[PDB]
RNA sequence: UGUAACGGGGCUAAACCAUGCACCGAAGCUGCGGCAGCGACGCUUAUGCGUUGUUGGGUAGGGGAGCGUUCUGUAAGCCUGCGAAGGUGUGCUGUGAGGCAUGCUGGAGGUAUCAGAAGUGCGAAUGCUGACAUAAGUAACGAUAAAGCGGGUGAAAAGCCC
RNA sequence: CCCGGCGAGGGGAGUGAAAAAGAACCUGAAACCGUGUACGUACAAGCAGUGGGAGCACGCUUAGGCGUGUGACUGCGUACC
């Protein structure tokens, strides 16, 4: 039946969402620290 | 308000 | 899929405004203020769940000192007398007796002096 | 008339025929329960302040009901440090009905 | 019984109309009418006209006997305030509020 | 020359505690016309202390 | 349970005459403050005035060891810019003897509504007679 | 968004916040921050994976006794009445019919039976196979299915 | 600015030295109850546990597990004018996001379950828009050419008409 | 039909399932402004709560007090990003 299906345990990691609270972990600078070039939108040095 | 009056000059604390 | 966060935000706000009922003014009418109130209310409750045991034990100690001093011996000496007489009645029940059953507390003081001497 | 006995690491100055709310006692829903740890008996003028655990004194209770208390919301919070945590708690209890303080 | 009379969108501020309405509250309609007659407020004119209206409604639709009447409930609610504009010095434009109110009087046969 | 924090409904009502109106204590009743008027004021007809001094 | 709390509607307060001839100011004052706050009663409740009305007699004969009689200064500031007025213990006894005992016990009492309500129960008198013979105050020794 | 690039006010002086375009995402009637596009949600399936899943779901239909395999299954003339009568004698409600060769007679008969989908063994697909309760399959259809899955 | 270099009262011990015994004292440690992580051994399973031990402050940050919203399949099914969504309270419940039942309003939609997608969660950005408070019934009512009276009109006249 | 300025607005009546569906018109939230009611408050000092907590008011058996509102007095307590 089309509603008795499910993937395997471990297939879908289910993403990672930034800036959506505190208890979510990464909110408010979403895992990219405080001030600095790496914290800027489009920030990050060339290879 | 499309006109935005300029601020009066600040005291010259040089 | 666009989501209109009307109903869920309204619920999230009323959930705080219900716990902030009873506070003064904007602290019970406004969300931006009821929030800090609810949070500091929680902080104070968490700290007072320990300060309550402290307050109550010191109240019991004060009442036991008062009754002991009526019966002629100090609180420190009296607790030492109970410790030596191996009695295990804690301060809560001790002070409750002190308030209600005076004569049984006199008997307690008697046992304590008998164990101190 | 009362007796002083501990149940949950804490004592009670309970009189006969009343109800106490002790810590959760792993007894059945309504079965009987006794407490051999009587610390003191009142009985009027003759107050029998037993030394630890009154020798012959034992209490007979009656397990009324098992339930949980009204919720208590723990709220840890730290200002300016981007940290807050909340969690509820409903301590379990146990109602006992003191049947008789057997001296 | 309780006969109602409303002046909705009353061209005056509730802050003033209720200031005057706090006079005739629980007062028998006769002395209320007289207090309002000799009270020197535009809001007094307004609440007096509304009270006359309440009395007429009571003694035409809901019975009679002005004498056995009291002004139990009287309240003044804010109404839709008209947003005008008032040009002040130096090109700065205010917002003068042509306020209004919702007067409501309830006369009771007690 | 301007507030640091906005006042509240409490303080506002407390200021207005005095701005309430005061009804005229008791109207008089003219000796002749038996009608009501302000004390030391001619009636709505013109009678003053029982003397029709207007009739206009 | 819920541990006992006094009830001001029900607490019984008694009256105590206390002579203060030669007694040490501070020790007399501490005993008075104890008995006013009601810490001598097994029903002592911190948020309830459970004390005893206490009358103090011969307040002008309390004593102070050391050189405190002519050195224990009392400072009080009126509010004006210069107004910092001082007065030694000797001068205080000369002018308002009762104020010495009232000051000591007020300082030793709590603060706030209940502290002031407990201070009220004090009836310091400079003399030896007190008109409160109506209340049968039991002689106290502290 | 239909607009212009005029800074709605200066960078300084005013009491208003910074702003540099009325088409900012923040503003009312502004421009969506990450505005969606017409994308393609097509996924890839390894031919072996497709065949394996379909063999597995046929095995599961066989095991759950939902594959009603029969010989030739047909109606004589295009009448949905006749077809529903056939499925009413065959004790069926929600069926996927799969014939090795489809005739427009039966196709037009099953065109208007929303609980009945007639197909050809070349056009089977797992969503239909699972969404339909009873999958009726002609014998030639089964042979085609065999020689195609294998 | 005022005591203003015991925290205050105040103390000649309620100070300093030595000795001693009690007591108070923290979210420490112990007790009872509860949750969870990790480990170690056994039945057997990623487990209930026999259990045992131990751990559980936490920002940046890394890891794991979830709740909730809208939309697609499930679903021409299911709940619903015997009252849907929303609104508004109440009770109950979960560790938490939350959930359930239901009173009143509401008067036509909502939707299990398990999967799928994301415009998926706001308190801040001198955030944008709308509404609405504050100061406040406060300043002011815009030239210091200047009004008074009688009459008329009128629901009403300082301002209109004579 | 009645008050009102042969007003505005309103109260009746009537239509309508429903007129707090009356055109400022489905639903009608929050801010904000009010009326009534219960309690508190005019010798008391500060992030306005939290722990305790009397008294008052109100609802339920049976007294056991409990549940709701308030909250005198008291201990701690200098908002958030
Ligand atoms: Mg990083
Ligand atoms: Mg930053
Ligand atoms: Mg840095
Ligand atoms: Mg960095
Ligand atoms: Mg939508
Ligand atoms: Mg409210
Ligand atoms: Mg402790
Ligand atoms: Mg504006
Ligand atoms: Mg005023
Ligand atoms: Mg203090
Ligand atoms: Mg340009
Ligand atoms: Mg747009
Ligand atoms: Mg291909
Ligand atoms: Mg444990
Ligand atoms: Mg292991
Ligand atoms: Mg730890
Ligand atoms: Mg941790
Ligand atoms: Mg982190
Ligand atoms: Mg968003
Ligand atoms: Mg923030
Ligand atoms: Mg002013
Ligand atoms: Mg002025
Ligand atoms: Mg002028
Ligand atoms: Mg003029
Ligand atoms: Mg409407
Ligand atoms: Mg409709
Ligand atoms: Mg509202
Ligand atoms: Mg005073
Ligand atoms: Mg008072
Ligand atoms: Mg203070």
């Amino acid at each position: 039946r089309l509603n008795t299906l499910s993937p395997a345990e471990g297939s879908k990691k289910a993403g990672k969402r930034l800036g959506r609270g505190i208890g979510s972990g990464l909110g408010k600078t979403g895992g990219r620290g405080h001030k600095g070039q790496k914290s800027r939108s489009g920030g990050g040095v060339r290879r | 308000p499309v006109y935005i009056p300029r601020p009066r000059p600040p005291h010259p604390r040089l | 899929a666009r989501v209109k966060r009307g109903v869920i935000a309204r619920a999230r706000h009323k959930k705080i405004l219900k716990q902030a009922k009873g506070y003064y003014g904007a602290r019970s009418r406004v969300y931006r203020v009821a929030f800090q109130a609810v949070i500091k209310a929680g902080q104070y409750a968490y700290r007072d769940r320990r300060q309550r045991k402290r307050q109550f034990r010191q109240l019991w100690i004060a009442r036991i000192n008062a009754a002991a001093r009526q019966n002629g011996i100090s609180y420190s000496k009296f607790i030492n007398g109970l410790k030596k007489a191996s009695v295990e009645i804690d301060r809560k029940i001790l002070a409750d007796i002190a308030v209600f059953d005076k004569v049984a507390f006199t008997a307690l003081v008697e046992k304590a002096k008998a164990a101190l001497a | 008339m009362y007796a002083v006995f501990q149940s949950g690491g804490k004592q009670h100055r309970v009189s006969e025929g009343q109800t106490v709310r002790l810590e959760k006692l792993d007894i059945a829903t309504g079965e009987t329960v006794e407490f051999a740890e009587v610390l003191m008996i009142a009985n009027g003028e003759e107050v029998k302040i037993g030394v630890p655990f009154v020798d012959g004194g034992v209490i007979k209770a009656e397990v009324v009901a098992h339930g949980r208390g009204e919720k208590v919301k723990i709220v840890k919070f730290r200002r300016r440090k981007h940290y807050r945590k909340q969690q509820g708690h409903r301590q379990w209890f146990t109602d006992v009905k003191i049947t008789g303080i057997s001296a | 019984m309780e006969t109602i009379a409303k002046h909705r969108h009353a061209r005056s501020s509730a802050q003033k109309v209720r200031l005057v309405a706090d006079l005739i509250r629980g007062k028998k309609v006769s002395q209320a009418l007289d207090i309002l007659t000799y009270t020197n407020k535009k809001a007094a004119v307004l609440v007096k006209k509304v009270l006359e209206s309440a009395i007429a409604n009571a003694e035409h639709n809901d019975g009679a006997d002005i004498d056995d009447l009291k002004v139990t409930k009287i309240f003044v609610d804010e109404g839709p305030s008209m947003k005008r504009i008032m040009p002040r010095a130096k090109g700065r434009a205010d917002r003068i509020l042509k306020r209004t109110s919702h007067i409501t009087v309830v006369v009771s046969d007690r | 020359a301007v507030q640091q924090n906005k006042p509240t409904r409490s303080k506002r009502g407390m200021r207005r505690s005095h701005d309430a109106l005061t009804a005229v204590t008791s109207l008089s009743v003219d000796k002749t016309s038996g009608e009501k008027h302000l004390r030391h004021h001619i009636t709505a007809d013109g009678y003053y202390r029982g003397r029709k001094v207007i009739a206009k | 349970m819920k541990t006992f709390t006094a009830k001001p509607e029900t607490v019984k307060r008694d009256w105590y005459v206390v002579d203060a001839t030669g007694k040490t100011l501070g020790r007399l004052a501490t005993e008075l403050a104890r008995r006013l706050r009601g810490k001598h009663k097994a029903e002592y409740t911190p948020h309830v005035d459970t004390g005893d009305y206490i009358i103090v007699l011969n307040a002008d004969k309390v004593a102070v060891t050391g050189n405190k009689r002519t050195d224990k200064v009392y400072y009080h500031h009126t509010g004006h810019i210069g107004g910092i007025k001082q007065a030694t213990f000797e001068e205080m006894i000369a002018r308002r003897p009762e104020r010495v005992i009232e000051i000591a016990v007020k300082g030793m009492l709590p603060k706030g509504p209940l502290g002031r309500a407990m201070f009220r129960k004090l009836k310091v008198y400079a003399g030896n007679e007190h008109n409160h013979a109506a209340q049968q105050p039991q002689v106290l020794d502290i | 968004v239909t607009g212009s690039g005029k800074k709605p006010w200066r960078q300084k002086g005013t009491g208003r916040a910074r702003s540099g375009s009325i088409k900012s995402p923040i503003w009312r009637s502004g421009g969506v921050t990450f505005a969606a596009r017409p994308q393609d949600h097509s996924q890839k399936v390894n031919k072996k994976m497709y065949r394996g899943a379909l063999k597995s779901i046929l095995s599961e239909l066989v095991r759950q006794d939902r594959l009603i395999v029969v010989e030739k299954f047909s109606v004589e003339a295009p009448k949905t009445k006749l077809l529903a009568q056939k499925l009413k004698d065959m004790a069926l409600e929600d069926v996927l019919i799969i014939t090795g060769e489809l005739d427009e007679n039966l196709f037009l008969a099953a065109r208007n039976l929303h609980k009945v989908d007639v197909r050809d063994a070349t056009g089977i697909d797992p969503v239909s196979l699972i969404a339909f309760d009873k999958v009726v399959m002609t014998a030639d259809a089964v042979k085609q299915v065999e020689e195609m899955l294998a």
